[PDB]
C-alpha cells in the first residue's frame, strides 16, 4: 500500500504542473485516480483549477469522481467555473457533473461563474 | 548566575544585533563595562525559562507583547525614568509599556508588518487579497510565484484573520476583556478559510518558514513577501528592486495587523540593574545609539521623537505608519502567551490540512480564552471531562489515546483515539491505586509510539491528577511532593483527595525502596 501511496502524492503533482505525459505514465502503471491530498483535493480538482484540459479527459476516461467534493466543498466544476475554463466545463458536465453542487459559499458553479464575469460560460449554465 | 559589572543582553535574531552591539562596545570603551549581545534562538520561550531561575540576561528585547506576563511572573524590574526621560519619547509607546500603572520596559522602535513587492516582477500591487490567486497564475506560467510569506508563525497571519473581524481581548472602557476573545468569530474564520484555501489550491506551500520566504523573495522567485522593517536590509544587499506598500484588503477591509512596540526590560534578578539603565537611558535611546542598530537592520519608526525628522522622509516608515494606524496595537496582558500559542496550532493545523478551518479556531478560541488540556509531558496531557468531549481540542494537541478515569463520563471518539477505562469514582473508598501500573504500561506504550496520551477525570483535579502523578513517580523516581509541585505549576488547580494522597504516599514507598 506504501507504494500505492507514493503513485498518488506524484500524480496529485502531475496533474496540478500540467504533465500530460507523466500522468499517463501514472495511471498505466496504477495511479489511484482518486488520490487525495491532506485537503481532500484529487487530480481533477488540480487539473480543473490549472486549466489542464488533455489531464482533465485523462482522469475521467480513468473513472475519476466528477463530483469529488474536497475538504473545504469545493467540486472539479467549481474550480473551473472559477476561470471560465469552457472546453473543462464541457466535459465535466459531459460526465455528469453536478450543476448544482454549492461551495462552502453557497454557490454553484453559474454562481461562481457570474461572480467572475464569466458571461460566456454562464449562458451554457443558466439552462440546466 | 549573572555576572556583576557586565551586561548580557538578549535580542531576535532578525534585528539589528550587530549595530545594537556597536552601541555596547561604546559603551565598553567609555566605561569599561563589558557589553554581550547574543540572539538565542525561540528567545520569547527561552527568557521565562531561564530568568525563572534567577539566571538569563540583564536586558531582554522584545515587542511590548510578551512583558506584562514577563512582569506578572516577577521576572522584570520597574523602570523608573527621569520626567525628562520620559518626555523623549512619544506618550503611547510609555503606554504599551505600561503594566498595572508600573513601566516595566524602554519602548525603542514601533513595528507593523508590510506587503514588500518586486517592482520588476510586479509593477503594479494588488489592491485586494481576492485578485492574488489570479496573479499566481499568471506568474507561475513565468515561473515565478505571487506571495510568499512565514506561514508558521501567527503573526505573519493575522493581518487577514483579522480584517474581517477578528481580534485577541476585546478592548471594553480601559481594561482588555480577557473572556471577550475574537478568534472564532465569522472574521477569523473568513480570514483562515482565504489562507487555507490559497495553499490547497497550490498557492502556497505550508511550509514556507522565514527563512525559505525571505530567500524566494530575496532572490527574485516571488513578487510579493510580508514582513517587517528589520527585513529591508537583506533586500537591499540584494539585487532586487522592491517597494513597501499597504497591505491588501479583504473583503472590502483593510488588513489590521497586530503593530509591536520593540521594548527593552531589565531582568529582576540582574544585580546590574543601575548599569542597564545607564546604557539603555544615554546610549542606546539616543539619535546615535538608535541610528548604529538602525543601520544594521531598521527598527520601523522609533519611539525617539527626535527622529521625526528623519524617519517619515523614507516612504517604507510612511507604509509602514499606514499599516500600524489600520492595524490594533498588541495588548500586552499575561494572557497573549496562551493567545499567541493557541493561534500558532490553529493556523498550522489548518495549513497543513490536520484540522478544518472551524476546528482549529474553535480550538483556539477556547484555550486563549478558558483553557484546556494542560501538557505535563510531551506525550501526556493532563484535563477535564469538557476537554474529553471537544475533539477539536484532543486534535489540535495531537491526541492519540485517552485514560478516561471515571466511572460515568464516556468515551465520545472510540473511533478516533485509543481508549484506556480507570472506572473509578472520586471518594474516599474508590482503589485508584490498583491501576498504577496498568496506567503506566498503558503511557509508556502510547509514548514509545510516538502518541500523546490525555488522561482525564470529570474535573480534571482529583483522579487523573492522581494518575499524573503516579506516572512521574515511577518513570523518574521522584518523590510525591516533587511530583505535586511539578503537576501544580503546570495545572494549578489539581488537588487529589485525602485517601489519593495516601495511596499515592504508600506508592511512593514501595517506587523507592532504598
Ligand atoms: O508569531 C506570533 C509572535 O508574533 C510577535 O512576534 C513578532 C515580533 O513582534 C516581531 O518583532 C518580529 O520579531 O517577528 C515576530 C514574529 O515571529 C509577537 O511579538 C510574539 O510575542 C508572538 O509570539
Amino acid at each position: 500500500h506504501h507504494h500505492g501511496s507514493d503513485l498518488g502524492k506524484k500524480l496529485l503533482e502531475a496533474a496540478h504542473a500540467g504533465q500530460d505525459d507523466e500522468v499517463r505514465i501514472l495511471m498505466a502503471n496504477g495511479a489511484d485516480v482518486n488520490a487525495m491530498d491532506n485537503f481532500g483535493v484529487t487530480p481533477l480538482h488540480l487539473a480543473a483549477y490549472w486549466g489542464h484540459f488533455e489531464i482533465v479527459e485523462v482522469l475521467l476516461k480513468y473513472g475519476a469522481d466528477v463530483n469529488a467534493s474536497d475538504a473545504t466543498g469545493d467540486t472539479p466544476l467549481h474550480l473551473a467555473a472559477k476561470w471560465g475554463y469552457l472546453g473543462i466545463v464541457e466535459v465535466l458536465l459531459k460526465y455528469g457533473a453536478d450543476v448544482n453542487a454549492q461551495d462552502k459559499f453557497g454557490k454553484t458553479a453559474f454562481d461562481i461563474s457570474i461572480d467572475n464575469g464569466n458571461e460566456d460560460l454562464a449562458e451554457i449554465l443558466q439552462k440546466l | 548566575k549573572i555576572e556583576e559589572g557586565k551586561l548580557v543582553i538578549w535580542i531576535n535574531g532578525d534585528k539589528g544585533y550587530n549595530g545594537l552591539a556597536e552601541v555596547g562596545k561604546k559603551f565598553e570603551k567609555d566605561t569599561g563595562i563589558k557589553v554581550t549581545v547574543e540572539h538565542p534562538d525561540k528567545l520569547e520561550e527561552k527568557f521565562p525559562q531561564v530568568a525563572a531561575t534567577g539566571d538569563g540576561p540583564d536586558i531582554i528585547f522584545w515587542a511590548h507583547d510578551r512583558f506584562g506576563g514577563y512582569a506578572q511572573s516577577g521576572l522584570l524590574a520597574e523602570i523608573t525614568p527621569a520626567a525628562a526621560f520620559q518626555d523623549k519619547l512619544y506618550p503611547f509607546t510609555w503606554d504599551a509599556v505600561r503594566y498595572n500603572g508600573k513601566l516595566i520596559a524602554y519602548p525603542i522602535a514601533v513595528e507593523a508588518l508590510s506587503l514588500i513587492y518586486n517592482k520588476d516582477l510586479l509593477p503594479n500591487p494588488p489592491k485586494t487579497w481576492e485578485e492574488i490567486p489570479a496573479l499566481d497564475k499568471e506568474l507561475k506560467a513565468k515561473g515565478k510565484s505571487a506571495l510568499m510569506f512565514n506561514l508558521q508563525e501567527p503573526y505573519f497571519t493575522w493581518p487577514l484573520i483579522a480584517a474581517d473581524g477578528g481580534y485577541a481581548f476585546k478592548y471594553a472602557a480601559g481594561k482588555y476583556d480577557i473572556k471577550d476573545v475574537g478568534v472564532d468569530n465569522a472574521g477569523a474564520k473568513a480570514g483562515l478559510t482565504f489562507l487555507v484555501d490559497l495553499i490547497k489550491n497550490k498557492h502556497m506551500n505550508a511550509d514556507t518558514d522565514y527563512s525559505i520566504a525571505e530567500a524566494a523573495f530575496n532572490k527574485g522567485e516571488t513578487a510579493m513577501t510580508i514582513n517587517g522593517p528589520w527585513a529591508w536590509s537583506n533586500i537591499d544587499t540584494s539585487a532586487v528592486n522592491y517597494g513597501v506598500t499597504v497591505l491588501p484588503t479583504f473583503k472590502g477591509q483593510p488588513s489590521k495587523p497586530f503593530v509591536g512596540v520593540l521594548s527593552a526590560g531589565i531582568n529582576a534578578a540582574s544585580p546590574n540593574k543601575e548599569l542597564a539603565k545607564e546604557f539603555l537611558e544615554n546610549y542606546l535611546l539616543t539619535d546615535e545609539g538608535l541610528e548604529a542598530v538602525n543601520k544594521d537592520k531598521p527598527l520601523g519608526a522609533v519611539a525617539l521623537k527626535s527622529y521625526e525628522e528623519e524617519l517619515a522622509k523614507d516612504p517604507r516608515i510612511a507604509a509602514t505608519m499606514e499599516n500600524a494606524q489600520k492595524g490594533e496595537i498588541m495588548p500586552n496582558i499575561p494572557q497573549m502567551s496562551a493567545f499567541w500559542y493557541a493561534v500558532r496550532t490553529a493556523v498550522i493545523n489548518a495549513a497543513s490540512g490536520r484540522q478544518t478551518v472551524d476546528a482549529a479556531l474553535a480550538a483556539a478560541q477556547t484555550n486563549a480564552a478558558a483553557g484546556g488540556p494542560v501538557e505535563i509531558l510531551p506525550f501526556l496531557y493532563l484535563g477535564s471531562a469538557y476537554h474529553a468531549s471537544r475533539k477539536d481540542m484532543l486534535d489540535a494537541l495531537g491526541i492519540t489515546a485517552l485514560i478516561n478515569v471515571s466511572a460515568n463520563c464516556p468515551n465520545h471518539f472510540e473511533g478516533h483515539y485509543q481508549y484506556k477505562s480507570i472506572p473509578v469514582e472520586d471518594n474516599h473508598k474508590a482503589d485508584i491505586s490498583s491501576w498504577f501500573n496498568e496506567a503506566i504500561d498503558f503511557i509508556d506504550s502510547i509514548k514509545n509510539a510516538g502518541g500523546r496520551v490525555f488522561v482525564h477525570s470529570q474535573a480534571g483535579i482529583s483522579r487523573s491528577a492522581t494518575i499524573c502523578l503516579a506516572y512521574l513517580m515511577r518513570t523518574n523516581r521522584v518523590k510525591l511532593d516533587e511530583a505535586f509541585e511539578f503537576v501544580k505549576q503546570r495545572r494549578s488547580i489539581i488537588s487529589p483527595n485525602f485517601s489519593f494522597m495516601g495511596q499515592l504516599l504508600q506508592f511512593e514507598s514501595q517506587v523507592l525502596a532504598h
